[PDB]
RNA sequence: ACGAGACUCUGGCAUGCUAACUAGUUACGCGACCAACUUCUUAGAGGGACAAGUGGCGUU
């Protein structure tokens, strides 16, 4: 993962006194579409589709008016 | 007509009981009618203990650097003038077969004590199959300096071999060394 | 020097400055079954039956 | 009310039996359902000397089936799986004859018109099409669509008229005619899951399965709710006697056999090998397939063995 | 070694929860529901997560695990801290009572009970373990 | 229409072209017993005389044997002769004289249908092979 | 929250699938009675193994 969930920069800086290296490491979100980030997420990120609210009566019954 | 290589057969070797199938076992698929059933008998422990000592026997021979482990040698020697002996004997050899062999077996090994002291050792066996072949790989060093440098070759001692593999009782040579170095370290009984 | 069979029940452990014995407890089938230990070697798996040759050879523990 | 006695046993597979599809028209293709790219026949002989013959292995299938159905004449089966393929099979050549891959998703089921108009298949864009045999864009629904996965679309089992009574897993249960396809009444906040909806013969009614168990009954006309009938666990099979007002389901170990009219079970004997171990866990029963009108019966479980009785009925 | 990662565990766990009704015994039903009710973005991890679904379901088919909170055996125990005797356990007819708690009763105005049976008080006091 | 599924183990293998015709059975492309290697002729022995002439009396093969290497080719001629007695059952009589012959086969011998799945292992890190090291000095 | 695992590559398995005029072939085929919807090789959307089943040890 950190192949396409991380992408790495290394520059030099040359000041007077000499170089510094500088190094800029970005983990990329999960994001499906939008190339912002990579389209698969972790492989030990496992995901549940979220119930909603249920408070109902005990039995349907129609209603009309 | 399940009968058991070409000549033997399972239908009349019975000891009626159920308990003594330790040396040979011809009940089920491991039957062989010829060993060469390819294999590696040293992936896992307890499986060179599950070899059928018939092929341990003829296989161990594979020994030295230059012969060893080609089954093309083995499945030679255990045809080669078996093919013979079989036209040429026609009565039983169970008797030698079985009688020197497969009860020349010792009764005890032993093992180290303590941490330290290189002058006796502490008496104890096996379950008979690692003791036994142990007798036997030795046994091989001893059919080896037999043949090796020596008159009585290899892929004609067949013979002997079916000695050293049938069923129970004493004349071997190896295992004498095996039972001297037995009494030695059962002294500590 | 009677040939009992007894079976394994339990497995302990090595011993020496190295490791060269193997510790197994063996349990009598027909003389009035108790529990005996004994050191052993080689391959005896889980639960097979040890012959005893002698009723009085014991595991020296530690 | 039912009386029935188990009369013998049956030995040697390799496939436990998965779905049941008969055709009264035909009775000389009998079929089985698979896990081992294999599929079994049967045929009918109601011995006690001879109560099954193996004798010929219907091949070919890769995945393992979801809903296998066949058409109004028992000539062809359509095995498509859970990929979006399918397997077209005709006894007059022996061999595959239309094989057809064109469904992207990850499709679930799929079935036959019973006129042979048109092709329904569930896709996850949350749209339902309707297509024809020659690849030809027919009528595509994008407004009040099913909020999940759409299950599959059901007929009519026999010789009458095709109306469409379309079923999800999302708990949402639709039935079109083949002109207004109209959506008319809407209701959400189900406590359990639906696992099919089925088609009654006298055009009245349309039960559902799910791990609650409880029947969904509504009418053709409008989604009037009339009845709820109990379960036990997940259904998987709902089928009425083909003459008669009964249901009959296998949501489990026993038989859960309703009467419309009295809508609970009679009478539960039943006959279970005995295990020597404190700790074997017995098999699970899923369906009950009559063999031709209700006097026979059999079933299928996960110990390679097949159970059948005899039954009376009265 | 086998031992299955917090990953597989808590995914079994919140499946077991979430998803009870649909999940069975069987390792490929259970691989077959875990594969559509979650992202679970390994073929391997999937199948260790429906091996361990199935071992926690034959788990919970012999009683209640800690970890997963059905609603069905909840309901069951909420259902047992409910239940109610016929007749209190404190409506005894007769309670025994000891000397000492009578002449306290006494002296608490609660003297002319009549459900009261005084017993005879132990003779020996010995009630202290031995030391050592 | 294409019932094939032939006759192989490790490197070797045994186009299985099984059709029905006059009823003789071609091995080796050769007599019998002659093979010119001559280490391993028994094994090919057992079945054909264990099963039966009547057997095989429809069954007429056709097979491309190629492939170097003993265990290779040897023990495939015994895989082919029991998957082709297998699919011939299976497609043209029933299963239950299948399963009953498949049976005495294969319970004669397990290793038909395995092979064994060693092979030679990558060379690895500072080293002559797989596992052994370059001698270290100190 | 990292690291470990997961992960990627690699081996090992298909009476399965997708098809190849560079491997592989059926009785109106010759050079011989004296245009197989693709499987051995190649490589793809997949499948397959989970300590899953059983037995025994384990505040079970």
């Amino acid at each position: 993962p950190v192949n396409y969930y991380v992408d790495t920069a290394v520059r030099h800086v040359l000041l007077r006194q000499g170089v510094l290296g500088i190094k800029v490491k970005i983990m990329l979100p999960w994001d499906p579409t939008g190339k912002i980030g990579p389209k698969k997420p972790l492989p030990d990120h496992v995901s549940i589709v979220e119930p909603k609210d249920e408070i109902l009566p005990t039995t349907p019954i129609s209603e009309q008016k | 007509d399940i009968k058991l290589f070409g000549k033997w057969s399972t239908d009349d070797v019975q000891i009626n009981d159920i308990s003594l199938q330790d040396y040979i076992a011809v009940k089920e698929k491991y039957a062989k009618y010829l060993p060469h059933s390819a294999g590696r008998y040293a992936a896992k422990r307890f499986r060179k203990a599950q070899c059928p000592i018939v092929e341990r026997l003829t296989n161990s021979m594979m020994m030295h650097g230059r012969n060893n482990g080609k089954k093309l040698m083995t499945v030679r020697i255990v045809k080669h003038a078996f093919e013979i002996i079989h036209l040429l004997t026609g009565e039983n050899p169970l008797q030698v077969l079985v009688n020197a062999i497969i009860n020349s077996g010792p009764r005890e090994d032993s093992t180290r004590i303590g941490r330290a002291g290189t002058v006796r050792r502490q008496a104890v066996d096996v379950s008979p199959l690692r003791r036994v072949n142990q007798a036997i790989w030795l046994l091989c060093t001893g059919a080896r300096e037999a043949a090796f440098r020596n008159i009585k070759t290899i892929a004609e001692c067949l013979a002997d071999e079916l000695i050293n593999a049938a069923k129970g009782s004493s004349n071997s040579y190896a295992i004498k060394k095996k039972d001297e170095l037995e009494r030695v370290a059962k002294s500590n009984r | 020097q009677p040939i009992k069979l007894a079976r394994v029940t339990k497995v302990l452990g090595r011993t020496g400055s190295q490791g060269q014995c193997t510790q197994v407890r063996v349990e009598f089938m027909d003389d009035t079954s108790r529990s005996i230990i004994r050191n052993v070697k080689g391959p005896v798996r889980e639960g097979d039956v040890l012959t005893l040759l002698e009723s009085e050879r014991e595991a020296r523990r530690l | 009310t039912e009386q029935m006695t188990l009369r013998g046993t049956l030995k040697g597979h390799n496939g436990w039996v998965t779905q049941i599809a008969t055709t009264p028209q035909f009775p000389d293709m009998i079929l089985s359902a698979s896990r081992d790219k294999t599929i079994i026949m049967w045929k009918l002989t109601r011995d006690e000397t001879n109560y099954g013959i193996p004798q010929r292995a219907l091949r070919g299938h890769s995945h393992f089936v979801s809903d296998v159905v066949i058409s109004s004449d028992g000539q062809f089966a359509l095995s498509g799986s859970w990929d979006g393929t399918l397997r077209l099979w005709d006894l007059t050549t022996g061999t595959t004859t239309r094989r057809f891959v064109g469904h992207t998703k990850d499709v679930l089921s799929v079935a036959f018109s019973s006129d042979n108009r048109q092709i329904v298949s569930g896709s996850r864009d949350k749209t339902i099409k309707l297509w024809n045999t020659l690849g030809v864009c027919k009528y595509t629904v994008q407004d009040e669509s099913h909020s999940e996965w759409v299950s599959c679309v059901r007929f009519s089992p026999n010789s009458s008229n095709p109306i469409i009574v379309s079923c999800g897993w999302d708990k949402l249960v639709k039935v079109w005619n083949l002109a207004n396809c109209k959506l008319k009444t809407n209701h959400i906040g189900h406590t359990g899951y639906l696992n099919t909806v089925t088609v009654s013969p006298d055009g009245s009614l349309c039960a559902s399965g799910g791990k609650d168990g409880q029947a969904m009954l509504w009418d053709l006309n409008e989604g009037k709710h009339l009845y709820t009938l109990d379960g036990g666990d997940i259904i998987n099979a709902l089928c009425f006697s083909p003459n008669r007002y009964w249901l009959c389901a296998a949501t489990g170990p026993s038989i859960k056999i309703w009467d419309l009219e009295g809508k609970i079970i009679v009478d539960e004997l039943k006959q279970e090998v005995i295990s020597t171990s404190s700790k074997a866990e017995p098999p699970q029963c899923t369906s009950l397939a009559w063999s031709a009108d209700g006097q026979t019966l059999f079933a299928g479980y996960t110990d390679n063995l097949v159970r059948v009785w005899q039954v009376t009925i009265g | 070694g086998r031992v299955r990662t917090k990953t597989v565990k808590k995914a079994a766990r919140v499946i077991i929860e979430k998803y009870y009704t649909r999940l069975g015994n069987d390792f490929h039903t259970n691989k077959r529901v875990c594969e559509e009710i979650a992202i679970i973005p390994s073929k391997k991890l999937r199948n260790k997560i429906a091996g361990y679904v199935t071992h926690l379901m034959k788990r919970i088919q012999r009683g209640p695990v800690r970890g997963i909170s059905i609603k069905l055996q909840e309901e069951e125990r909420e259902r047992r801290d409910n239940y109610v005797p016929e007749v209190s356990a404190l409506d005894q007819e007769i309670i025994e009572v000891d000397p000492d708690t009578k002449e306290m009763l006494k002296l608490l105005d609660f003297g002319s009970l009549s459900n009261l049976q005084v017993t005879q008080p132990t003779v020996g006091m010995n009630f202290k373990t031995p030391r050592g | 229409q294409s019932v094939q599924v032939f006759g192989r183990k490790k490197t070797a293998t045994a186009v299985a072209h099984c059709k029905r015709g006059n009823g003789l059975i071609k091995v080796n492309g050769r007599p019998l017993e002659m093979i010119e290697p001559r280490t391993l002729q028994y094994k090919l022995l057992e079945p054909v005389l264990l099963l039966g002439k009547e057997r095989f009396a429809g069954v007429d093969i056709r097979v491309r044997v190629k492939g170097g290497g003993h265990v290779a080719q040897i023990y495939a001629i015994r895989q082919s002769i029991s998957k082709a007695l297998v699919a011939y059952y299976q497609k043209y009589v029933d299963e239950a004289s299948k399963k009953e012959i498949k049976d005495i086969l294969i319970q004669y011998d397990r290793t038909l249908l395995v092979a064994d799945p060693r092979r030679c292992e990558s060379k690895k890190f500072g080293g002559p092979g797989a596992r052994a090291r370059y001698q270290k000095s100190y």
